[PDB]
């Protein structure tokens, strides 16, 4: 190849990098609509480790809220975790959908120590509500984040319904051996809109 | 600090 | 080309990136000391939708305020928003210099529904003030921001005077056609410094 | 070489600069568990230039803690400032590890007024305690910041011990010449951990 | 929360 | 605000 051809792949590469890495869309991104019921999904594992406190006297144990797993910073800890391998979280889509793909990112394996990721999810399955709240909603796929991939996992349905839908379950039915607990980074719900 | 967000009515501007 | 000549391409190319993306300070960046006015420069479009509450009770609806137009991040929804097609906004930049560039951008296409973004700025205008309130400013540049083009675009001035400002406005003329308002999110001044 | 190659170089470059940019894991990150201890490690410099206000009411003069020096945010002024040349900063580790590097990193040149980036820190050192508070700890290494390198710089101990720490400390003995202070973007710790 | 910013004095640290 | 943050216990979920 030619050196004009190297800058066109590298732009072209650079450009994709800066569409949220995927280019696609993200109906459950916090900040472009997209909410977590809380009444409905997990029990966030409780630590007590980080107390944060002001001019001397202590206030509160902060601990990650389940709205983390709908904002974009993923570094080290920015993850919401609950108690064991298996636990529920439930989404508001900023807008009504066809979900055609899902994608759950961890942390880095080479930004971990001992590059183990052990508390990163293993099989999943997304469930897809028309009405909010219970009935029990419609399975959508089941899937596996795999420990041994890249850090960002984009999952397309295996030939989904025409359905549409605003509220959503991710379901994790495992994880990757932690004895304690789940992170759970960023997940992302991607479809066209109903337009 | 630990408040729940939700949206009311629809999207935010974009 | 060789291989050696690759990496070369792609670090220098990864560096840029790493500039602020297009390797210009920003005299606008609201860390680095760039500041918004508020009472000069437009109302905020009001939309009731997204309530915050603590503890279980009601507090407010939040809804970004013209600052984050000189805040770095830029998913959906990291914009100030006003009321139609045209509006104020003013900023007192963290030094004196020369403006010599301007930088606007939008969220990419492809982040957004129908990968369609009426709610961006077409036409725009920058003023230039050397004292503070009013008057009405020296017109620097009627430039458009491209729905077509990149996300990020700089706009070089076609030969600046050579007078020096630390506020300036930016007018937004017209968008990109959404009938309720208009969305910015990131606004950037370049320029040589008074030293 | 092909353009397969080329893309494949690419993936790996993009992967890698996704990784914290350097790619390792950085113990002393503040999300990953690490903290600064304050009551040890110097006084910030007073400014009195940021006045943030809520309501209509002058509240108060915020300026930049130490912590942030273990925050991933470097956009200009995301640093923390210090009275002089030479300065003090102690972190407790997210872990105990044997440390094995550290990176310091600045604001890039290319975004700084006139391109100088004279409140840089120069010469530096890294003591290391086991035991946290005082007795004087254990030199680990005296390095250099190069201003005219890249903004992020990796220091390999020389022929480390094999005695693991959980507190350190940054010792700034110069600076590149700023009059007034001196501003530390991120500071970062590496090591093999303890198992 | 909406709290308004303001430099009174110079640029802050760099 | 300029509250300190402190790691009584072990580290954080990651």
């Amino acid at each position: 190849v030619t050196e004009e051809q190297v800058h066109h792949i590298v732009k072209q590469a650079l450009q994709r990098y800066s569409e949220d890495r995927i280019g696609l869309a993200d109906y459950a991104l916090e900040s472009g609509g997209a909410s977590v019921i809380s009444t409905r999904c997990s029990e966030t594992y409780e630590t007590k480790t980080a107390l944060l406190s002001l001019f001397g006297i202590p206030l509160w144990y902060h601990s990650q809220s389940p709205r983390v797993i709908l904002q974009p910073d993923v570094h080290p800890g920015n993850c919401w975790a609950f108690q064991g391998p298996q636990g529920f979280a439930v989404v508001r889509l900023s807008a009504r959908i066809r979900p055609t793909a899902v994608t759950l990112e961890h942390v880095p394996k080479a930004l971990s120590p001992n590059s183990t990721i052990s508390s990163a999810p293993k099989d999943f399955a997304i469930f897809g509500f028309d009405e909010d709240l219970q009935q029990e909603g419609t399975l959508l796929g089941k899937f596996t984040y795999d420990q041994d991939g890249e850090p960002i996992q984009t999952f397309h349905f295996q030939a989904p319904t025409m359905a549409t839908y605003q509220v959503v379950e991710l379901r994790i039915l495992t994880n990757w051996g932690h004895p304690e607990y789940t992170c759970i980074y960023r997940f992302r719900v991607h479809g066209e809109p109903a337009h | 600090f630990y408040p729940m967000l939700r949206y009311t009515n629809g999207p935010p501007p974009t």
